[PDB]
RNA sequence: UGGUGGCGAUAGCGAAGAGGUCACACCCGUUCCCAUACCGAACACGGAAGUUAAGCUCUUCAGCGCCGAUGGUAGUCGGGGGUUUCCCCCUGUGAGAGUAGGACGCCGCCAA
RNA sequence: ACUGGGGCGGUCGCCUCCUAAAAGGUAACGGAGGCGCCCAAAGGUUCCCUCAGAAUGGUUGGAAAUCAUUCGCAGAGUGUAAAGGCACAAGGGAGCUUGACUGCGAGACCUACAAGUCGAGCAGGGACGAAAGUCGGGCUUAGUGAUCCGGUGGUUCCGCAUGGAAGGGCCAUCGCUCAACGGAUAAAAGCUACCCCGGGGAUAACAGGCUUAUCUCCCCCAAGAGUCCACAUCGACGGGGAGGUUUGGCACCUCGAUGUCGGCUCAUCGCAUCCUGGGGCUGUAGUCGGUCCCAAGGGUUGGGCUGUUCGCCCAUUAAAGCGGU
RNA sequence: GAGUCUUGGAGGUAGAGCACUGAUUGGACUAGGGGCCGGUUACCGAAUUCAGUCAAACUCCGAAUGCCAAUGACUUAUCCUUGGGAGUCAGACUGCGAGUGAUAAGAUCCGUAGUCGAAAGGGAAACAGCCCAGACCGCCAGCUAAGGUCCCAAAGUAUACGUUAAGUGGAAAAGGAUGUGGAGUUGCUUAGACAACCGGUCGAGUGACUCUGCGCCGAAAAUGUACCGGGGCUAAACGUAUCACCGAAGCUGCGGACUGUUC
RNA sequence: CUACAAGUAGUCAGAGCCCGUUAACGGGUGAUGGCGUGCCUUUUGUAGAAUGAACCGGCGAGUUACGAUCUCGUGCAAGGU
């Protein structure tokens, strides 16, 4: 169980708390993708910035 | 002209007028009534105009309830002063009216007469209103 | 350009804020002496191993873990329990 | 039963009953210790003629108080929109009131 | 000094509440109040206790004095403002006392610093209590002021060759409405249109901008007035707008200069039309008018008074428009 | 150190409520007072009671969030101390929560997030602060964002079903109206309605009410059309849905430079 | 190259004409098309209808001494000078 998480929207103009969450997923650049283990921790991060990211389930 | 006999504080925050009316959304004493569709301050001067308009058309027959009371004071500064140097002096009294509030109720006249009495009163008020019945 | 005279306010005073309230979290480890709660009166009561100072400050009398807990129906206390040793 | 605890009145009020050999009371005295801003009322010391009337103990009850969901609604974090004193939409969250309901005590230890 | 320009008025430190957006913090010349103490018990401790108010009865005695009963989460009290607390009381009473102690102090809170706050516990010597124990002022949070300088008391400290002394140090303590309360000096008010320099469009006066309370104009409802009749005409109580010519609000351009009222000269634009053109309604017989609609083509006087704009007046005129630039 | 999940906690806002304080409406009810004879009344009335409103400085209640922690987990790379060196102490607007103001101001003053400041690129005609998005250089490559696709002007004169007739779109309110679309309730009607025409004659509907979509009037300012950027548009407008495409200095591709880390 | 054009004067695109170099995917000119409000100072914000400079040239502003302190370097080191 793994998630491809892609940053679709810029973090420019977004609250710091959302920016931090995005960066903590390892997303440093628009359209970057990162892979993480599907769990409640990551799902919650995604929930907090769902408007900024896109999620494929591997 | 309605105003409170005394008040705890003569100068109050204006506050805000979000949300529907907490209470008084049904005709409760009368048979008929006029309901607010919009929020506004209603001054005691507007309540007296509305009261008279409906009462005259009923010929002082029947019975009118005034469900709003203008308890909230409002201040104004004197004409032409600069900003600051303390809050302005008490000027008048308002009732805060949110959508859904039944403002007046009427009993002891026909529905035709009630409708007309309340129509006349509506034109004195700064809000849109709907005629309502009890259930 | 004319300028209307203006009055004055008789208000404009307030005391320094006193930084009251909780100073340690429920479940946090404290050392003896640590102020747990600053208050006027007993909004919160001293529980186990907790003291009430002259100005109603609640403080830990031992080292241990802070527990805020319901004290009967209406009231609250704060206690400090020793660590498992 | 009596003592002594713990538990948010689900323990409480109120109402109607039942009980006393022992135990707990009321009760009967003021010599003594002790006592009352006056009073043996109380506190204190002593007693056992009387009595369950009251306290106390045990039943029953939902009038008051208490506890109390589910659903809905208000509000609201985040994201959008608009006709922007304010309003609407979407993924979450979610009261207060109201109500279904619970409830006229539950759990120790000691002594007899 | 602050200051919705400055002056003038008000304020300046501390405490409590609200604003303050359910930690803490949080501004305004925002909304409300207090303080510059008091108490030798109104402090400590031991023991005992329960308040407001009401009803009913009762000499003087009433609405209300003291007495009695009943009901009575407090509707009282808590030295004092408020808030938070407080009825196993932090409220009330009584006995004995002086812990309203000396040396301190793990550790915390608060905090730019300076300060400010809480503190178990240890030692000394006590108060109350049979004991357990409580006590380093008061239910809590205001009741205060740095340093320098000086005074007073104490002192196993220093003492300019030595002994003293003078004088200093240390500990205790006193002297500030230094209240502009982090206190410039021990010691301090005005005028400048005779003014000057450095700066500022950080900040006022003109004009512009935003706003539109005020102002001008237009509306809605229709109570009344109009013999009758709301709507010819007028339109109260109330309600909704437009305009941006008024007085202002704000302080955004301009203070290394945006000349500032009126008039003169020259206009040009808007239309909410003064006249002339065309109309509807009329409480329009006619002649006159009233009111509303269309219409901006052209027109729209000369004098007296006043710096005047304006206004009043004289005499005319078809008319003697209102505004913008 | 930080993010997120989980768990615990402090706290009284939004909401709500009336248990307290204060305000307040109607009914029942009268103590008492006032007119009127110790006697009576449409005159007011405390308490009590039933029902009903409201509150920054009310609370029997009470969130969402935010905050403080603990606990591992998944992720991320910060964090602390000491020392050297600064600059800053005029902020602006936007959104949201308040005050002041008139619930005016491109106003003022806080709180909170963003952007500008100190940020170029695309969009919003032009336009610090709005929407999209962060420019190390080069390329006559590609994919997208906001915003768009008739012509100016790159890309749909796209598809489907509706709406609007006002150039609404492309500035405005109370209020006024047989505008028009969609729902729904209902009176009456071949025992002949409604209209017309001497209660009777004549042949199918006719009249209210509610809700809602889109329009209409209300709507007058000064150099010149003069809130669509223009042309022009009856869709090239609006709503819903779908798919293509255009579109940035975003991202990718290819080449080059430098910094950092790891090896 | 230029007499139908609306210009912070360039820039990128680009024919035509004229040349021929430190020989380079060259040089001059520039019809026409796209984009584009100087520089500086001071500001919340300046194309600014704020400030400064006519142009060109020259000259024209964190220095030195003595102390202090920190980093780095070197010598020696419980010593150093
Ligand atoms: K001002
Ligand atoms: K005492
Ligand atoms: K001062
Ligand atoms: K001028
Ligand atoms: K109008
Ligand atoms: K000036
Ligand atoms: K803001
Ligand atoms: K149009
Ligand atoms: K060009
Ligand atoms: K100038
Ligand atoms: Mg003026
Ligand atoms: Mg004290
Ligand atoms: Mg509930
Ligand atoms: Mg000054
Ligand atoms: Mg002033
Ligand atoms: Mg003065
Ligand atoms: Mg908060
Ligand atoms: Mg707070
Ligand atoms: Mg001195
Ligand atoms: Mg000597
Ligand atoms: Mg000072
Ligand atoms: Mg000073
Ligand atoms: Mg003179
Ligand atoms: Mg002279
Ligand atoms: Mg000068
Ligand atoms: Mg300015
Ligand atoms: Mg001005
Ligand atoms: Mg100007
Ligand atoms: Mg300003
Ligand atoms: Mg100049
Ligand atoms: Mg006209
Ligand atoms: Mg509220
Ligand atoms: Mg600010
Ligand atoms: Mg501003
Ligand atoms: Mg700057
Ligand atoms: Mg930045
Ligand atoms: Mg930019
Ligand atoms: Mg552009
Ligand atoms: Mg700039
Ligand atoms: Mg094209
Ligand atoms: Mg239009
Ligand atoms: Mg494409
Ligand atoms: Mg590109
Ligand atoms: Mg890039
Ligand atoms: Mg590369
Ligand atoms: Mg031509
Ligand atoms: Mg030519
Ligand atoms: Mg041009
Ligand atoms: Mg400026
Ligand atoms: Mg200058
Ligand atoms: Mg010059």
């Amino acid at each position: 169980a793994k998630l491809e998480i892609t940053l679709k929207r810029s973090v420019i103009g977004r609250p710091e708390d959302q920016r931090v969450t995005v960066r903590t997923l390892g997303l440093k650049k628009t359209n970057q993708t990162v892979v993480h283990e599907d769990n409640a921790a990551i799902r919650g991060m995604i929930n907090k910035v769902s408007h900024l990211v896109s999620v494929k389930e591997q | 002209m309605l105003l409170p006999k005394r008040v705890k504080y003569r100068r109050e925050h204006r506050g805000k007028m979000r949300g529907r009316a907490k209470g008084g959304t049904e005709v409760h004493f009368g048979e008929f009534g006029i309901q607010a569709l919009e929020a506004s301050w209603i001054t005691n001067r507007q309540i007296e105009a509305a009261r008279i308009a409906m009462t005259r058309y009923m010929k002082r027959g029947g019975k009118v309830w005034i469900k709003i009371f203008p308890s909230k004071p409002y201040t104004a500064k004197p004409l032409e002063v600069r900003m600051g140097s303390g809050k302005g002096a008490p000027e008048g009294w308002v009732a805060v009216v949110k959508p859904g509030k039944v403002l007046f109720e009427i009993s002891g006249v026909s529905e035709e007469v009630a409708r007309e009495a309340l129509r006349l009163a509506s034109h004195k008020l700064p809000i849109k209103t709907k005629f309502v019945k009890r259930e | 350009a004319s300028k209307k005279g203006v009055g004055s306010t008789k208000n404009g005073r307030d005391s320094e804020a006193k930084r009251l309230g909780a100073k340690r979290a429920d479940g946090q480890f404290v050392t003896g002496g640590s102020i747990l709660y600053r208050q006027r009166g007993t909004k919160i009561y001293p529980g186990e191993n907790v003291g009430r100072g002259g100005d109603d400050t609640l403080f830990a009398k031992i080292d241990g873990t802070v527990k805020f807990e319901r004290f009967g129906r209406d009231r609250k206390k704060v206690s400090v329990y020793p660590v498992a040793q």
